[PDB]
């Protein structure tokens, strides 16, 4: 079962959608997987929205990113799946935090945002 | 005395029926490439036996 | 089913019933009273003057206060100063009207605060939780200095979302992302109840202003309206399709209003022994983050905001948009009405209280 | 676990079969997931087409029961009768009989 302090988790269609997101951004390059790349993009900006992996042990190497997001005001889940989340990205390997970027140009700009709100009506 | 002041109550909580979508699992770039790699080199193979 | 016992609940419970019967009665007198002495004239031209009166408040005062934005914010009972609670767990408080800081206090929580509530006997001891996973009585100093904390209260396991006073000022209800729904004894600081009542987490509560019944709002769109006394419901899940992030009772018990993600404040329980709503409304294009009423002290209102970033406010009998609020940048977290007059504080992920005058 | 008994002999080839089918239904992002490979099972059930495609998967995936069959096959010829009733093919000759 998922862990408590992963919050917001998704909800499974929320969570697909996210997903297709993301997916859409690599292909796209306007997305950036890993910790420490997530925690970059918060510090630069360009951060549209911030996906975490509410099945990373030990959660705690997530936990700091949740925060920063908070104080940069960048909406943020946690979707269950890491392995989910790596393939998604386009990595084998299992991924925990990914940050989708801004990029007005973006054809997917409008599915971006949509997730976003999402995101935001998550959190409370 | 015909509600009861001594016992705490632990309804049922009801488990709302969820709808599972089978997750839309991805593919590596590199995985991408390997199944089109394999499936067309088995196609090959079979074309092969298939013509010798 | 599965119904076990404690004696400390027991002696409680007895003089809830009691507290709440006496009030309740009073009350229905009150209610009575009013239907015997009203006209269709006078009463309805004042009831639009408030509308009007609401509609035509304008954002008087933003002031910011905190790093990360502000979860909660109550107004005293004395309704002088108002108490701000922002996601770095630190709970300022302001003098209402002109909003400057008294003191400032990070090392209360760790984690986001939940909601703040004043304690109900004027004298100032407000409660706040958090997702710390702990609520803290704060005795209330304008002199001395800021804020001293009385005690914590450890009985949920996960984050909390929202506490209450029970209106007696004897308890301390808590409703936590964990099952359940937790009422606390003030004195003491130690548990009584615990219904684990709802498949995902209760979200919020809240007490009847008469002190019979409280709505647990929960994650799963499942708004139970318990008799504490008795351990027993009288709900409707019907209500919400999303979760109930808040609900909040007309103070004339005559009525709970739940509000919701669905963004659908539900507001329903009724004399009605169908259960039907009057009205469910359309609060905010996006959720609904709270809802208010202010019969304490003045005539019932409904108000709310949400993460549209608008607050308004709804007739009590019509439950229409009277008026919308613009005044914050973004998103709306809580706020409170001025018992007495008109004068809301607001506040959010603008990061900043707002007062409307 | 019941419909996996009845026709699947779940093994590698198996589940190459079944991605197999599941592709030509339409399937883009990889359809879906097999955690038993009845959840795909059950999510082809829509598309309703199952065994034959294991039918022609093995043969493709590799020749080795084409071989085996090898170890024939017959069309409407010219002058079939259609009394005459035979037709193999061996890579030297396409041994008519």
């Amino acid at each position: 079962a998922p862990n408590p302090k992963a919050f917001p988790l998704a909800d499974a269609a929320l969570t697909q959608q996210i997903l297709d997101v993301v997916q859409q951004a690599a292909n796209l390059r306007q997305l950036k997987k890993g910790a420490n790349e997530a925690t970059k993009t918060l510090n630069r900006g360009i951060s549209e929205f911030i996906i975490m992996a509410a099945d990373c042990e030990p959660i705690e190497i997530l936990l700091h990113l949740p925060l920063l997001c908070e104080d940069k005001n960048v909406p943020y889940v946690f979707v269950p799946s890491r392995v989910a989340l790596g393939r998604a990205c386009g990595v084998s390997r299992p991924v925990i935090a990914a940050s989708i970027t801004t990029n007005d140009a973006s054809a997917i700009k409008t599915q971006i945002y949509a997730v976003k709100d999402k995101i935001e009506t998550l959190l409370i | 005395e015909h509600p009861s002041i001594r016992y705490v109550a632990h309804p049922l909580p009801e488990k709302i029926n969820e709808a599972k979508v089978s997750i839309k699992a991805y593919l590596t770039q590199h995985e991408r490439k390997r199944l089109r790699r394999n499936r067309r080199k088995m196609a090959r193979e079979a074309r092969e036996i298939k013509i010798k | 089913f599965f119904t076990p016992a404690t004696s400390e609940l027991i002696f409680a419970r007895r003089f809830l019933i009691n507290y709440s019967l006496e009030r309740s009665r009073k009350r229905l007198q009150k209610e009575m009273e009013r239907h015997q002495k009203f006209n269709t004239r006078q009463e309805l031209l004042s009831r639009r003057t408030e509308l009007q009166r609401m509609a035509n408040l304008e954002l008087a005062g933003s002031q910011l206060v905190s790093t990360k934005p502000i979860s909660a914010v109550s107004l005293s009972t004395d309704d002088m100063v108002v108490a701000t609670g922002s996601w770095a767990g630190d709970l300022q408080v302001l003098n209402s009207q002109t909003l400057q800081p008294l003191t400032q206090k990070l090392d209360s929580h760790v984690g986001k605060i939940g909601a703040i509530d004043w304690h109900p006997d004027s004298n100032n001891q407000m409660i706040s939780c958090a997702e710390d996973g702990l609520i803290k009585n704060f005795q209330y100093s304008n002199e001395e200095g800021g804020l001293r904390l009385l005690g914590d209260l450890v009985g949920h396991e996960r984050r909390i979302s929202d506490v209450k006073y029970h209106p007696s000022g004897k308890f301390i209800g808590s409703a936590s992302h964990d099952m359940t729904w937790r009422l606390w004894d003030a004195s003491t600081h130690q548990e009584l109840l615990l219904q684990e009542g709802h498949d995902k987490g209760v979200f919020s509560l809240s007490f009847q202003c008469d002190g019979s019944l409280v709505c647990s709002g929960g994650m799963d769109s499942l708004s139970m309206l318990w008799d504490i006394r008795s351990g027993s419901k009288v709900m409707t899940l019907a209500g919400h399709s999303k979760p109930i992030y808040t609900v909040a009772w007309s103070p004339n018990g005559y009525q709970v209003a739940t509000g919701g993600g669905d963004g659908i404040i539900n507001v329903w329980d009724i004399r009605k022994r169908d259960e039907g709503q009057l009205n469910q409304i359309l609060a905010h294009r996006n959720i609904v983050t709270q809802v208010r009423f202010s019969k304490e002290d003045g005539g019932k209102k409904l108000v709310s905001c949400g993460y549209d970033n608008l607050i308004n406010v709804y007739s009590s009998d019509t439950w229409l948009k009277m008026g919308s609020l613009a005044g914050h940048t973004d998103k709306i977290i809580s706020l409170d009405i001025s018992n007495n007059s008109h004068f809301l504080v607001s506040g959010g992920w603008d990061r900043s209280i707002k007062l409307w005058n | 676990a019941k419909s996996t008994e009845n026709e699947i002999p779940n093994l590698i080839e198996k589940m190459v079969a079944k991605g197999l089918n599941d592709l030509v239904e339409q399937y883009k992002f990889r359809e879906t997931t097999h955690s038993k490979r009845e959840l795909d099972s059950g999510d082809d059930q829509p598309q309703s087409s199952e065994a034959k495609r294991t039918k022609f998967s093995n043969p493709a995936i590799p020749p080795v029961i084409d071989l085996e069959k090898i170890k024939k096959l017959m069309t409407v010829t010219k002058v079939s009768l259609p009394e005459g009733s035979f037709k193999r093919v061996k890579p030297q000759y396409d041994e008519i009989h």
